[PDB]
């Protein structure tokens, strides 16, 4: 998905992660959680949820349906370094 | 932030880019008013999350906002009469 | 345009059987070589639309009064190679642009009129005459600011003349652009 629409090999519209697939995998990945919780056999349920693994996991899911000025916002709040000298100028 | 793109005038042809400034509107929000020499790139760098952002924003195909900004970071220095990559 | 001229029918109908290949193509690409992203026909024509309008703008800037001079203008005198400060821009008078403005409405009617119609295997993704509008005014209105900027420094037309071109072009965009 860097190549398809990151990137130029491709005028196709990549077909986001859609709402339906965002969905389905935030449903796979609780049940992977239950299951890795295994009615308490495994897992916490709360080092699962504090799992910076599923968090960042969560993080990148949200990005996929986020609206474009907070996508945008979000650049500009994240690309800080887009303000510390151009290298070859 | 403001982004500053130098360019050649072009009729018939196209307008070339030169060259690319980002200036982060934070270090105003401190200093209130700034003269400064931003350094011009061939294009903006960037991490995984403006990549990630970009290609997500890229899909939007039809948001005109996202449209103007995806070609906006997307603009690079059309390279010739002085280079094509820059560095981060 | 060159190529299938909207005058003869006949190249307009061999142009909408061409695109009908192309499709044909793409279809043989994807379903005999099963190409799974094959290039689109809509985006491989829209591309080759915007290649016939920019060479068509880059044309008529350049070649201003021989197109407008054997196409409309308003004196016989004047259809020929006008000097090309007068075929490009001219500081002396507003009527290089007069006449650009005439060169924009007609190719985008040929475009919405003719080829619209000619081209329609992708409607929903192909009006000629949108694209022709947008592509020509980018390219004009560029030109037409550098334009007035420069009449600026040397004031050779009648405040009047601006103000008539000003009528013009705020028709032109009102009608047109906006």
């Amino acid at each position: 998905f860097l190549s398809k629409l990151k990137d130029h090999m491709v005028r196709e519209e990549a077909k986001s992660l859609t709402p339906k697939q965002c969905a389905v995998v935030e449903l796979a990945l609780d049940t992977i959680k239950q299951y890795f919780h295994a009615g308490g056999v495994g897992l916490k349920k709360t080092f699962l949820e504090k799992s910076p693994d599923l968090q960042s996991l969560r993080y990148a899911l949200s990005l996929y349906t986020q609206a474009t000025d907070l996508l945008i916002k979000t650049f500009v709040q994240t690309q800080s370094a887009q303000g510390s000298g151009v290298e070859d100028p | 932030e403001l982004q500053v793109c130098v360019k050649d005038y072009c009729f018939a042809r196209e307008d070339r880019t030169v060259g690319l400034a980002v200036l982060q509107l934070r270090e105003l929000a401190q200093r209130g008013s700034a003269a400064c020499w931003l350094p011009l790139g061939r294009r903006i760098h960037m991490d995984d999350t403006g990549l990630t952002v970009l290609r997500i924003l890229s899909q939007r195909s039809n948001d005109e906002v996202a449209k103007e900004f995806v070609k906006l970071k997307s603009d690079t220095r059309s390279a010739e009469e002085g280079g094509a990559a820059p560095a981060p | 345009r060159n190529n299938f001229p909207a005058s003869s029918p006949e190249r307009l109908q061999d142009l909408k059987s061409t695109v009908d290949l192309l499709t044909s193509i793409t279809f043989f690409r994807m379903k005999v070589q099963e190409l799974q992203s094959p290039p689109r026909a809509s985006q491989v024509v829209k591309d080759c639309v915007k290649a016939c309008l920019n060479s068509t703008y880059e044309y008529i800037f350049n070649n201003c009064h021989e197109l407008y001079g054997r196409e409309y203008q308003t004196d016989p005198a004047k259809k020929g190679e006008v000097p090309p400060e007068e075929q490009g821009p001219s500081i002396k008078n507003l009527d290089f642009w007069s006449k650009l403005i005439t060169l924009i409405v007609s190719i985008i009617e040929e475009d919405k009129n003719s080829y619209t119609p000619c081209l329609n295997q992708f409607p929903q993704e192909l009006n000629v005459g949108k694209i022709s509008a947008e592509v020509m005014w980018s390219l004009f209105a560029q030109d037409m600011k550098y334009a007035m900027e420069e009449h600026d420094k040397h004031r050779l037309c009648k405040s009047a003349d601006y103000m008539n071109l000003h009528f013009k072009v705020k028709w032109l965009y009102n009608e047109y652009v906006a």
